[PDB]
């Protein structure tokens, strides 16, 4: 069971170059590509991630994307940029521009051969391919429109296949582009279409966790990159390592997604707490479920308390107790059936596995099909009709050709889905 | 009946024996089915004559 | 080689890949023939052998609950109830055609 | 003779049996590496263990079971653990990609694809067995594979394997401990082809055993392995009867009828007694009297159904140990008259007694104390309406809005399957209180 | 292997009826035939 | 006497040659050179061995075989290889360019200017023999030799030596793995010389081989090494009858007339069984009743075909070291109980068996483990004609706009003689329904 | 068993010489002629393509041809230029002046007569031959003109043997001439009926293999031909060594030619690998199978999506399993069989030799016929016919001897052709 992950544009390429150093940092596997693990389960199920070469060198199963080589040339120059390989590094000349329409139609289209090549034959590569994951920001344009392009042509080859896609989708007071309302649009719909698992980042909630749970005095991208990597390293906990209750990419789906347009999920992560608070923290099954529910904890801005909680899934790591790692979830139900959804009795999914990350008695990571995801798609649709409705910056994107309907059909899809959300959240039984 | 126990108990042995053999005959055979490379590969390229 | 004359009574090997990288052949199952002694011949044995009226099919006097069908639901067409070609066949009359010691 | 196959379906079905031949090979002094040490208490050529050992004439004994399962973790882990010298490289199947919480996936995509293969590996352990009793089936219907796939094999044994006994110890859902959403749906959807292939099914959910062990043990925090250390000494109980020497010796048949009143009628619960800790046993003078009303006890049985709320059926005690007629008689006589625990019109007689004379023996760090006598609980009452009553309206209520089924019918399942099994479930709780009226 | 099992055999020199004695024809050096 | 002349034609044909006397000289302490070195308890003058091997006044053996290949590079690598001595330096015939998988290159142009040369050779052979069995022939008729060379081979041989037996262990295309294009064509072709001029002839195809070294013999990565020698254990275990006493002993022409049950019907499956590795050979009480179970098993087959999807015309069993008669009734009658497994209408017996006490061989090179028993089905069974359709279903298609057959017409062949082969292979598959059908 | 060579013009004995030092290094012969090689197994069939003197040299079984001497003393200069016998450099003082026909019937008619005489030679003194080899250009005048004239006198004196040429097909996008389309077509009308068979060569291609597989500095004509000199190794290679699965040029000839005029074949190598990835990547069967198979990997400049396998062929060199190597061409056929034909089955031809080019654990040469294959012959003849149409640079070719009819009779057979590819490239089921 194999997931190879492929990272688009600045943010995604980012990300996914801090992801790989933290699965690196998991199964031991030096920035050269020896293996100096001090377990063999980081070597046992290696594989998932990583494919030996003739002198033993594993190559992360990655592929990387953009249209400026500045951020492929950045990646190499990361500290653990060396471990992947040369030839999946795919390029282009000139940028996006911010512009969905030269990501997905012009720049894309023109240079996606290439990347086709790379993921088919290192999907091959795989025994039985387990998953897909892409690593992408919804405010880009070499990010969401190459990504979402990726996901169309992949859905289609692999129809049955997990796809785990982490878009990073711009805020509000974090923003820094115009055309951001535009391109998450433009990639909320194909999100949509293509992607069996889409699960949302915020900078501004990422910001969030950095300033008031980890007291950071100057958090850059690497603190939210990190803090990504965490969720994208934890969801593969089960496959990479065994459990007490092992889980996987299809179960998550399958215990997470009730109707197949209801797929995005909010997610968080635990224990995490300031380097001053760190002594005084007992960590416990009930400090980690205490954490994974707070909703400043929710690296998503999109307030938890507001919504009702379609499904939850808690994919806790390392050595605890079994009867309380379900009634700290049982527990929470209880006290707390306002926050979930009635006609969906037992709300959340527990899975244990048996190895947490290094240097932790134990983790979890928290996913969550919070029916407030409408909100923060809602806010970037009061965004998207205040450019769309005085012609803002259309002009670039028809330049390429794509046209004014398809803006439409972009904007009904993310309206349907948050109408969606919103009719699931107020339906009773 | 005891002296065919035996010699159960001696084709067992030899079953041990056979399948560590075959062990590090399947070890060989992968070793020499792993695929390099050394410069003589190289040495036509990368020269302007 | 039609199905229905080769499997009249005899579960049809329901290919499946997984277990070969290659043509899938088939599975012997440990369906066993009903108790039919030679007339006359002794109670013959060489070794220890499985009877067979301990194997004795489970759709014997099975009791018709739904009044006409021994078959509790659908599922009979997951086990007993198979589709070869044009034709359909139920082993629910392999308990009709034996007895309660597994003789035809 | 008189061998019993056991199959270990899903992740739960694996470690259950995990567990289960732990107890095996403590109780028949088998090292992990196959093989029997030399033991003065055990007289040479004593070939009791054949029952769940077949011996390969080299002086090792190999278990008669299969560990079937389609995600690789837990077949690997085995594979890798203590008894992988004791397990056999076959009859340990290793899928590939998992049933992911889903009956459809595991009874229609994968599991009819993996099922042939199981049945040539239980038919490899029948053709050596020559006196087989029956088939132990260990699985979780509340998953996707312990559900679909152990659903399709239990049934695909019917036709091969006729009459033979079908002991299904199926881990439930309970009522609050849920790791699962779609288990409502998983445990409908199996709970069909349960009353249709399956002889006998004992209720083993997770909370009755949490609570439990939480109470009697001292245990603050237990664990899938001190549950399914407690499921395997239930099954070691069961069947130390085919085993050991016993004075009311019983078969995996025999309590069979005395346990099943009518055909659609075999769902039954258990429990155990003693179960206590060693700090708790040097207290209690633990008698037969005092272990059959632990036993009897509402707070005492593995699942989370209250026999007051229903009429027992069939009840039926296996004591284990130093045990004497004389003092099951007096327990019998005492809990007839102990009047919560009122049998059915239709049944005066209503028990069955199983005597053996082996003792349990505990496994090293087990939180079972050693005790000189042990008496196991396995009994069919009205009462268990009360577990399908609440799983499917579980059911019902996500059905309502068809939630999770784009799923079932993705990995190739019609609605009428859903359909068909909601009202299965409903017309067998109205054979439960149908049975529980008076003539 | 089959050598203590053959001298005692010849020893105890059973007279040949049937059920005292089996796999003497399995009880042999190599089965070449000439 | 009691002598089997080796004819090894073509690629597959050398291969599997060198497999199977590697085999035989194993087997007989032959060593490389051609003698045996010393030997106290095998009694001198005891000649077991002229069966393979022909005495010289100077104490060595020279193989019964003859190496035809009409290119050089295969004959050559066995001439420098380990059995210089051994081989002799002619019945070693080698042409001057290969048949290019063209069966008409093979049988009309090249073939025609060494088939004199290969029939003097084994005149040479056959004078030497007082009592030839017959001849035993090794080919593969995907290739252009083995298809062309040896249908002329057999022609010539049959008219040469009458109504002697002919036992030809040929590899026939596999259903979907091919190492040629023309491959189909060549088997339609040879297949309608062989009906004609083979006695009995054996499926040997690739992927079956595969499949059970990968499955049972635990290897990962097996080769033409290894499938040639599970051929050569075959065959050593198919001969061993003549060649060591047992109960039951048989020669190659008993057989002959027991598994042909129509002169057209010559086409048989082959099973060997425990084809085992060492690390689950002391894991499996490798009993009869265990091995004849995975003999009849369509799993441990040696073609692509499936038993299942015929009926058994047929059957010769092959038991191999210390298989008691008893056990084989036990194994027979078991069999028989079977209904997955079924015998036509018109053949009640369906049944033969052949008993020897010679335990089975290991060969270092190999990966088989060491048994004390073994057993080798040669089954005759309608569902040849599964294989045959496929392979004249390739042909149609093939032949449908004539592709590849320039290729073949230049050399010599008649453009008609594809059709009225076809014609033949129509024939064929229509007598193997109508002969599976019931009465 | 053997196959005695010819080059012709400047391209054919640049390619012949470097296959020449190719095929030297495999055998283990020094430039002086000597052998220095540490196997048995290169003195057991050198003979295929050296011949023994009384002094023991090895003398390569080789004719140079080109009206331009100035290549003839270039190519004895060269590293192993006396390796060759001196009687073999047959060359005229009169360039071809880039003309089919100053090659073809005024000066290479007065050359070919010594040329036969040497072939003849050559053929006679050697023992039994499998066949004739040719390398040449179909740009350019002696290497089209008198190489067809030399395949045309070898099928009038040697028609039992096999005839296999590597004509290097110009591409617009390398054109260094003008005359390209009059060149390439009246040489192609002639190797269609006259070649036995003939795998196409273009420098387009060639230049981006040094790229999307080499990623090298900087590549010159001497490094492109190594490559045509590989694929020549592996096509020879089972002739010289032994193998699980032999094959020869004629049994590579029944199992890719269907039909007469169907012989053109696209052609392939695998490993390539680059300097920077050579470690990255780990070499097996199915990155082998995979490379033979992409695209990109051809030698030869026309795409193969447009175009469906008449059939294929993989020559496996190595030490290697034959299931792992039956089972990806199983693999291949399976996964993208829209690439073959139905009406040929099992389209895939297989060889296995025990000896591996010097360097490489496994390799294989890749043969295909495809459909695809007129892509090139239809950009030619569209060149042609603009050329033609306006009758430009015709009186250069009908001043020497030549007429229309030639023309008209070269564009008449190149369009059969064509159309007899274009045939089966619909992707019927
Ligand atoms: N008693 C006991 N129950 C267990 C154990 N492990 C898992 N379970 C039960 O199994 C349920 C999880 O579903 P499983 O049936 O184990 O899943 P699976 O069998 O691997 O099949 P999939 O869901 O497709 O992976 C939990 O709710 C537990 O109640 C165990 O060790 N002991
Ligand atoms: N078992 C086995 N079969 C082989 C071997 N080599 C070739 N074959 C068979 O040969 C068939 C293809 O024919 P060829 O490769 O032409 O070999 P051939 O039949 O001897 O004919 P030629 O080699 O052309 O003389 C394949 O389908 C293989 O089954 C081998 O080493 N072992
Ligand atoms: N968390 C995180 N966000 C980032 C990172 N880099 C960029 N972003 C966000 O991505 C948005 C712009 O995306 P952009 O760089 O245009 O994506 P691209 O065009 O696909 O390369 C900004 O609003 C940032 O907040 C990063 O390393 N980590
Ligand atoms: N691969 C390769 N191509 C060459 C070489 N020399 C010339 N060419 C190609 O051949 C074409 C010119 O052919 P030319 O040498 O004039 O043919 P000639 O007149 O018969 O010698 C040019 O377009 C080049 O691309 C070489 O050494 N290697
Ligand atoms: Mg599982
Ligand atoms: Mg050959």
């Amino acid at each position: 069971r194999e997931i190879v992950s492929c990272q688009a544009g600045q943010c995604g390429n980012q990300i996914g170059s801090k992801f790989w150093e933290v699965i690196s940092d998991e199964h031991g596997v030096d920035p050269t590509g020896t293996y100096q693990g001090d377990s063999d389960l980081q070597l046992e199920r290696i594989n998932v991630y990583f494919d030996e070469s003739s002198g033993g060198r594993y190559v992360p199963r990655a592929v990387l994307m953009d249209l400026e080589p500045g951020t492929m040339d950045s990646v190499r120059a990361g500290p653990y940029g060396q471990l992947f390989r040369p030839d999946n590094f795919i390029f282009g000349q000139s940028g996006a521009g911010n512009n969905w329409a030269k990501g997905h139609y012009t720049e894309g289209a023109e240079l996606i051969d290439s990347v086709l090549d790379v993921c088919r034959k290192e999907a091959e590569s795989c025994d039985c391919l387990q998953g897909f994951q892409l690593s992408h920001s919804l405010g880009g344009g070499t990010g969401s429109g190459m990504g979402t392009l990726l996901i169309s042509k992949l859905r289609e080859e692999y129809p049955d296949r997990i796809m785990m896609t982490f878009s990073v989708i711009p805020s509000p007071r974090v923003s820094d582009t115009v055309v951001e309302p535009y391109n998450t649009t433009l990639s909320v719909h194909q999100l949509v279409e293509n992607s069996d698992e889409s699960m949302c980042i915020d900078n501004e909630a990422l910001y969030d966790i950095c300033f008031r749970t980890l007291k950071l005095t100057t958090p850059t991208f690497g603190d939210l990159n990190h803090l990504v990597a965490a969720v994208m390293s934890g969801v593969t906990c089960c496959l990479r390592f065994p459990g007490q209750l092992n889980s996987d990419l299809r179960k998550l789906a399958v215990n997470l997604v009730p109707f197949p347009r209801l797929h995005f999920f909010m997610m968080g992560f635990a224990p995490l707490t300031s380097r001053g608070s760190q002594q005084y923290r007992g960590l416990s099954v009930a400090e980690l479920t205490q954490q994974m529910f707070d909703a400043k904890n929710m690296m998503q801005a999109a307030d938890p308390r507001h919504g009702r909680y379609l499904t939850a899934s808690a994919l806790f790591r390392g050595r605890m107790s079994t009867k309380e790692v379900d009634e700290q979830m049982l527990n929470v139900q209880n006290k707390n059936s306002s926050y979930f959804i009635e006609w969906i009795p037992n709300n959340i999914k527990s899975s244990i596995c048996d190895i947490p990350p290094k240097g932790l008695k134990m983790s979890v990571t928290f996913i969550g099909n919070n029916t407030c995801i409408q909100e923060m798609f809602r806010r970037v649709g009061e965004q998207f009709t205040g450019m769309f409705r005085r012609k803002a910056f259309l002009h670039w994107y028809t330049g390429e050709g794509m046209d004014e309907m398809e803006f439409t059909e972009a904007e009904s899809n993310m309206n349907d889905l948050v109408s969606e959300y919103q009719q699931y959240q107020d339906a009773t039984v | 009946e005891r002296e065919r126990r035996a010699e159960r108990e001696q084709l067992a042995e030899t079953q041990k024996m056979q399948a560590e053999a075959a062990a590090e005959r399947k070890a060989q055979l992968d070793e020499l089915y792993k695929n390099a490379v050394d410069e003589d590969y190289f040495k036509y390229w990368d020269r302007c004559l | 080689f039609a199905p229905e004359e080769l499997y009249k009574n005899c579960p049809p090997p329901v290919l499946c890949q997984p277990g070969y990288d290659f043509t899938p052949i088939s599975y012997n199952t440990f369906l066993l023939n009903p108790q039919d002694p030679p007339h006359g011949v002794r109670s013959v044995q060489s070794n220890f052998m499985h009877s067979k009226c301990d194997y004795r099919p489970r759709s014997y006097l099975r009791p018709e609950e739904v009044t006409g069908t021994s078959h509790a639901s659908r599922h009979c067409h997951c086990n007993e109830v198979f589709q070869l070609g044009d034709h359909t066949m139920d082993f629910a009359c392999e308990g009709t055609m034996v007895d309660h010691r597994n003789r035809l | 003779m008189r061998e019993a196959i056991c199959i270990h379906i899903g992740q739960a079905g694996c470690q259950v049996g995990n567990a289960c031949w732990e107890l095996f090979c403590l109780e028949h002094g088998i090292q992990p590496d196959g093989s029997m040490p030399s033991d003065k208490c055990i007289g040479v050529e004593d070939d009791a263990f054949n029952t769940f050992f077949s011996e390969t004439g080299a002086g090792k004994h190999v278990p008669r079971c299969l560990f079937l399962d389609l995600e690789p973790t837990v077949v690997d882990e085995v594979r890798t653990g203590t008894y992988r010298q004791l397990f056999n490289p076959e009859q340990l199947v290793s899928g590939k990609e998992d049933a992911a919480n889903n009956y459809a996936r595991g009874h229609y995509t994968i599991g009819k694809e993996i099922v042939d293969l199981a049945l040539d590996r239980i038919r490899k352990l029948a053709d050596n067995c020559t006196g087989l009793q029956g088939f132990m089936v260990f699985h979780a219907v509340g998953g996707g594979t312990g559900s679909g796939l152990g659903a399709l094999l239990l049934e695909r044994l019917s036709v091969d394997y006729g009459k033979k006994s079908k002991l299904g110890y199926t881990v439930y859902p309970s009522p609050q401990v849920s790791t699962a959403v779609v288990e409502p749906y998983n445990c409908v959807l199996s709970t069909h082809s349960l009353l249709e292939h399956t002889d006998v099914a004992t209720m083993l959910d997770n909370e009755a055993i949490y609570d439990l062990t939480r109470r009697s043990l001292d245990i603050e925090r237990p664990s899938y392995t001190n549950v399914n250390r407690l499921i395997g000494q239930v099954v070691s109980s069961l069947t130390a009867s085919l085993r050991f020497d016993g004075a009311l010796n019983v078969d995996l048949t025999e309590f069979q009828t005395n346990l099943v009143p009518y055909p659609r009628i075999h769902f039954v619960l258990t429990s155990y007694a003693p179960v206590v800790s060693a700090e708790k046993a040097y207290h209690e003078q633990l008698s037969v009297a005092d272990i059959t009303n632990s036993v009897f006890e509402p707070a005492g049985m593995l699942t989370k159904c209250d026999p007051r709320h229903g009429k027992y059926m069939s009840c039926c005690l296996m004591y284990r140990g130093d045990v004497v007629p004389k003092d099951v008689n007096a327990a019998i006589a005492t809990i007839k008259t102990k009047r919560t625990i009122q049998f059915v019109d239709w049944c005066p007689t209503g028990f069955k007694c199983g005597i053996n004379y082996q003792p349990p023996t505990v496994v090293p760090g087990g939180d079972l104390a050693k005790v000189q006598r042990a008496v196991c609980m396995i009994a069919n009452s009205t009462a268990i309406a009360e577990v399908f009553a609440r799983i499917d309206h579980k059911f019902d209520l996500m059905y309502s809005k068809r939630a999770f089924v784009h799923w079932y019918v993705g990995e190739g399942m019609e609605e009428g399957e859903f359909s068909e099994a909601r009202e299965d479930l409903a017309a067998l709780e109205k054979d439960y209180e149908e049975v529980g009226a008076e003539s | 292997a089959y050598a203590q099992s053959q001298k005692m055999q010849k020893e105890f020199r059973l007279p040949m009826v049937p059920g005292l004695s089996c796999g003497e024809e399995m009880m042999r050096r190599n089965y070449d035939r000439s």
